């Protein structure tokens, strides 16, 4: 009889970010460790 | 020292019309830089803020107050603040809000909370932001739905219990109609990769493949962006072992024999390994592969795939799947030889192959054999050394004894002495064969306890001793006892073939 191969990748090969949504308010940088570091 | 002490008592004020004004100003402040940081620097003032978000009843205070906490949520100081301000809580309830102003701050807030503060996570989930997440899919502002489906891959990912929560919330039927109904690239991808985490868990698959899923992803495997690609092939390898018994998978199987042909070796590695749990045991989705070129396809992409097992063993599995139990099974035994593919297939058995490929190939190759004009090629090959050289040191460590290279060495046995059984269905294979000095270690086999193993050394036993010669070998190597004795087993094959030796033997 034929095999089943069980995969079961969930982290992927890291490798535009996701636009804001449209707010009024003043376009804000955010502070620059937080655009340096990766996520927590 | 001046405005925020001020505002903030004003903001705890009984009245709401002075509560209303001050949130008023108190957002104006928050859009200045300088008074920005000194509202994120008071703690009475940012709790203040979060206390009169999640229990005013103005909208316009809601509106001011939510937009005060997303702009102090770009800064590190801000969503300290937030966090220890017990703002997760009042942001989540803010998402069942009717304003959409009201929504976008809070998820955008919340959003920046997961992505920059420790913490936050264990937070969400607590306050319950995965059922209401879950419950916003069935909003239509696409950047809203990438936001959403972020923060919802971002607690999902190595948490069990979020992807449960989100698959008893109706999770899955949501995110693959994302999938199927927009084209908004952002929102795709994010939504991908939250099928991709939630496919991982055994309990998520059949949600979402029964939704749809297989086909959802599918529709994207064109796309211009390598990122969609790539994320709905992850998602859609680890659900096709739950799908192979869904109707309907003509078109993706289509698009997915094409893929095999692709430069990218992630999208190559995906394509074969789907196209292996797809092709197990559905001879529907055999006969759709086989009908748009799956047999060139797949050899081709061994000899591409060289050493790289993690492209072979999958494209060898589909092979062996394709080349048994169907309609077009003999026709694709024959096309893997008139492709090239032989040489390959037996380069394959050898060094550096590590066991699992070589259980594959040593299936493929016995489906092979089945096919009368492959028989020559396969000894030219070389093909009946190499597989009575992993029979013996496969015996060996059966004998002097369980998983090894995560194969048990009795599958290794059964699987080369079955391929040998069917290549002795030639004249010139059998002088190879015998000329190898096999039988001593066949009749060995007729005593193992598997009755796989029992059938297989009786079988090439049987083919062997059709030949004078090696008959008389084989009664010489004292086969008649232990075939007497299957003679009388339960199992059909077993006692069919144990007769059959004995029957050639005395002619």
């Amino acid at each position: 009889a034929d095999t089943l191969l069980h995969f079961a990748t969930e982290s992927t090969p890291d490798g535009s970010s996701l636009s804001a949504l449209s707010l009024d308010e003043p376009f804000i940088q955010k502070d620059v460790e937080l655009r340096i570091m990766p996520p927590v | 020292t001046r405005a925020i002490p001020e505002l903030t008592k004003l903001l705890n004020d009984e009245d709401q019309v002075v509560v209303n004004k001050a949130a008023v100003m108190v957002h104006q402040l928050s859009k200045k830089e300088a008074s920005r940081h000194a509202i994120m620097r008071s703690p009475q003032m940012v709790s203040a803020i979060v206390r009169t978000m999640q229990n005013t009843n103005d909208v316009e205070t809601a509106r001011c107050t939510a937009g005060t906490l997303h702009n102090l949520s770009h800064h590190r100081e801000g969503l300290l603040a937030i966090f220890k301000s017990g703002g997760i809580p009042a942001l989540v309830k803010m998402l069942g809000s009717p304003v959409d102003s009201v929504l976008f701050y809070a998820i955008t807030t919340l959003h920046n909370l997961l992505l920059h503060q420790e913490g936050a996570k264990m937070a969400v989930r607590l306050a319950g932001g995965l059922q209401k997440m879950v419950a916003l899919l069935n909003k239509t502002n696409v950047k809203f739905l990438a936001i959403t489906t972020d923060c919802l891959q971002i607690l999902a990912y190595g948490n069990q219990e979020s992807k449960l929560i989100i698959l008893a919330s109706g999770g899955p039927q949501a995110l693959v109609n994302i999938m199927r109904t927009y084209t908004y690239e952002k929102l795709l991808w994010t939504t991908s990769r939250v099928l991709k985490v939630l496919s991982v868990c055994s309990s998520n698959k059949p949600a979402i493949v029964e939704a749809g899923g297989m086909q959802a992803l599918g529709l994207h495997l064109t796309d211009p962006s390598q990122r969609l690609v790539q994320n709905c092939l992850w998602t859609l390898r680890n659900l096709s072992d739950a799908a192979t018994k869904q109707e309907g998978m003509e078109g993706l199987l289509g698009t997915l024999v094409q893929l095999l042909g692709s430069d990218d070796i992630n999208v190559v590695t995906c394509a074969a390994g789907i196209l292996s749990n797809l092709t197990c045991n559905n001879y529907k989705n055999k006969m759709m592969v086989c009908q748009v070129g799956g047999i060139e396809a797949l050899v081709r992409t061994v000899l591409r795939a060289g050493d790289r097992e993690d492209i072979t063993e999958p494209a060898i599995c589909a092979l062996r799947h394709l080349t048994s139990r169907h309609q077009e099974a003999e026709m694709a035994q024959n096309a893997v030889r008139l492709h090239y593919g032989l040489p390959v297939v037996v380069k394959l058995l050898h060094p550096p192959s590590h066991w699992p490929l070589i259980k594959a190939t040593v299936g493929l190759i016995r489906n092979l054999a089945l096919c009368p004009a492959n028989h020559a090629p396969l000894r030219e090959q070389g093909a009946i050394p190499r597989l009575v050289q992993l029979l013996v040191r496969a015996h060996q460590d059966t004998q002097r004894r369980q998983f090894v290279e995560g194969v048990r060495m009795e599958e290794i046995v059964e699987g080369c002495t079955g391929a040998l059984h069917i290549l002795a269905r030639d004249v010139h294979n059998r002088i190879v064969i015998r000329g190898l000095n096999t039988i001593p270690l066949f009749v060995q086999l007729l005593y193992s306890p598997i009755e796989n193993i029992q059938r297989v050394a009786a079988g090439v036993l049987c083919e062997l001793a059709q030949d004078k010669e090696a008959a008389e070998a084989i009664e010489a190597e004292g086969a008649t006892a232990p075939l007497t004795e299957l003679l009388h087993s339960r199992n059909e094959g077993v006692a069919t073939y144990a007769a059959a030796v004995l029957f050639r033997m005395s002619e």
